[PDB]
């Protein structure tokens, strides 16, 4: 679940760093560009993200693990809002994404549904 | 088999949130209400007491059909027994779809036929009492623990046929100490109470869930304070202006169920603010002996409070305190139990001598590392920590319990009441329970 | 200094530093793009500027 | 700092009321030291956790 932290925020992009070799082999399927990530924002709310670029990097005695997110929303209490406005702040974790949280996204009403994959 | 004393409690607490209801309703110009006055305790030092009063009424009937207000009259006859000094207004409340509002005829001959009453509940409970019986073998029949059904006829027969008199002078509580008007059933009138309230700027959803139930709980504070000249109330828009600064200004303590699930939602949705930021400091004012089972999960919520609100090494930059109301013992007991479960406290306290700088030091922590010296402070409730609570503000501070919170100065602290039962209503306010 | 100070002044733009993570935090609900800030000029004249940017990282 | 990195250990002939005495008047003088005594339970973690140190602010756990 727990995957990084954020190193750099900006409202274009958010910088976030894999903690270790272990995690980042453990979940290496789920760290591919165009699927989500959740950054937590303060104790209850979270950032709701689509990886972008990924830069893992051992020049010499340096391992460096850079993902680049962005925010595509907030999940504020049990509820999705949709902006690029909150700008998590730093050392903050990253938590992957639960399917209850993509299930809540996709909800709508219960009879304007369309099934389509 | 509950005790009929918290029924009795129930429905007096039914009759003072409609009577509170109805006072709201009428508060145009100088009132002066007196609301309720009596809880069932020892002390009546001050009277300010209406009555406790009942409201009972069954599905629709035209007329009462038997024993309706039997029970009511007969409680408030057997309180009348013991009633002296200030005079003591009592009334009785009831809806009725189709019959006359106001006062009923009730001079002297309804009261007999109603004292003419042969129920062996009413008569185990107060005919006995409020009419004494003149035969021995009665008397020691009620007194006794268990009873038959044969000692049970016994009885019914000698209180049919046996006149028995009182020493209560009944006439006198007819003339002064009852009054019966048929109202209206204020389940029907909220919509009419949020319309009403619906006059001010306000809101749709906020008279309903913060102003209606804080002007329920003001208005019904009036009575309780020690001073009786406090209830002094003229140019009642004016005070009605002012409980809307009021309402605004507290947002807390709703008594009943309204919009409030479980045992205790109540906060909640206003508390989340402030408990979505990293860096505060919140301190906890606890009263052991008001929540359940505190010796045994005081440490598994401590725990559950720093997992979520003390975790990050950067951002949650500052310390909880937990203030308990014990003595200066007892804090040692808390700290093994808190050191067998691998949490880092401080107390301040080394056996019975408080250090001032051991309580205002700054845990130094180091990043690279997920290390900070301790973790919270708890403290008993003593003047020296209370003046380092002092020297050093927090920004919310929260009351759980009735302790006094002099002392503590509120220059930029916003204090929170909150009122539980356990833990899992402590934790279900603090966004950290999901459920009950 | 309510919310931070200046660093850097051109014509086109002006830096502003921020003090404090409890600074940011409190006030990051005014803290973005398209707000409007106050820069004092001298001891009684004010700045009226709108926020174009916004940069949060570890030094 | 850098170089001492060891800590030292006084054991008494007394009772655990006179080493809490002994805390007192260390704390007193601003001296950290350790008991491992929570009242008077002892705990083995306690007494034997190794102290840290942040050689930039020249400080030792006790």
């Amino acid at each position: 679940m727990k995957i990084g932290s954020v190193i750099e925020s900006s409202p274009h992009s958010i910088l976030v760093k894999i903690d270790t070799l272990k995690i980042f082999e453990k979940a290496k399927s789920a760290l591919q560009i165009g699927k989500y990530l959740k950054i937590q924002e303060g104790n209850h709310n979270f950032v709701l993200c689509v990886i972008q670029n990924i830069k893992i990097s051992t020049d010499k005695d340096e391992d460096i693990f850079i993902l680049t997110v962005q925010p595509v929303g907030i999940f504020k209490g049990e509820e999705f809002f949709q902006g690029n406005s909150m700008l998590p702040s730093p050392t903050e974790p990253v938590f992957l994404v639960e399917d209850d949280i993509l299930n809540k996204i996709f909800s709508n009403e219960k009879t304007k549904i369309f099934h389509l994959g | 088999m509950m005790s009929r004393e918290a029924d009795h409690t129930i429905k007096g607490f039914l009759y003072q949130f409609n009577k509170t209801l109805n006072s709201i309703l009428s508060s145009t110009d100088q009132d002066e209400i007196q609301i309720e006055g009596i809880i069932e305790d020892i002390d009546i030092k001050n009277s300010n007491i209406t009555n406790a009063i009942q409201c009972k009424y069954h599905e629709s009937k035209v007329r009462h059909n038997l024993s309706d207000i039997y029970k009511p009259i007969l409680q408030m006859l057997l309180h009348f027994l013991e009633n002296d000094s200030l005079n003591i207004k009592y009334a009785l409340y009831a809806y009725f779809p189709n019959e006359q509002v106001g006062v009923k005829e009730v001079t002297k001959s309804q009261i007999e036929e109603i004292l003419s009453s042969s129920n062996f509940d009413y008569i185990s409970k107060y005919i006995s009492k409020i009419k004494p019986p003149k035969e021995q073998i009665i008397k020691e029949l009620l007194g006794k623990t268990s009873k038959t059904t044969e000692d049970k006829t016994r009885i019914k027969k000698y209180y049919e046929t046996s006149k028995l008199e009182t020493i209560v002078d009944i006439d006198k509580f007819l003339r002064d100490h009852f009054v019966f008007e048929i109202g209206l059933s204020y389940e029907e009138l909220m919509n009419e109470t949020k319309n009403l309230l619906m006059k001010e700027g306000f809101s749709l959803e906020d008279v309903k869930d913060l102003f209606y139930p804080n002007s329920i709980q003001y208005i019904a504070e009036l009575s309780i304070l020690p001073e009786a000249e406090k209830r002094i109330s003229s140019k009642n828009k004016l005070i009605d202006y002012l409980k809307g600064n009021k309402k605004t200004a507290m947002s807390r303590w709703t008594s009943e169920v309204l919009t409030r699930k479980q045992l205790l939602k109540v906060r909640k949705n206003q508390l989340v603010p402030s408990l979505n930021i990293n860096s505060r400091s919140r301190y906890f004012i606890i009263d052991p002996d008001t929540i359940d089972n505190f010796d045994d999960e005081f440490i598994l919520f401590v725990k559950d409070y720093l997992d979520k609100y003390n975790s990050k090494i950067k951002l949650h930059t500052e310390t909880p305190c937990f203030i308990l109301k014990t003595d200066v013992n007892n804090l040692s007991e808390y700290h093994k139990r808190f050191v067998s479960r691998n949490i880092q406290i401080i107390t301040g306290y080394i056996g019975d001598t408080f250090y001032f700088k051991e309580f205002n030091k700054e845990p130094k922590r180091i990043i690279k590392d997920n290390w900070v010296e301790f973790k919270a402070r708890i403290s008993c409730n003593s003047d020296e920590v209370i003046k380092c609570i002092n020297y050093k503000k927090c920004d919310d501070l929260y009351i759980v319990g009735g302790v006094d919170v002099s002392l503590l100065d509120t220059a930029d602290v916003n204090i929170e009441n909150l009122e539980i039962n356990n833990f899992r209503e402590l934790k279900y306010l603090l966004s950290m329970l999901k459920e009950i």
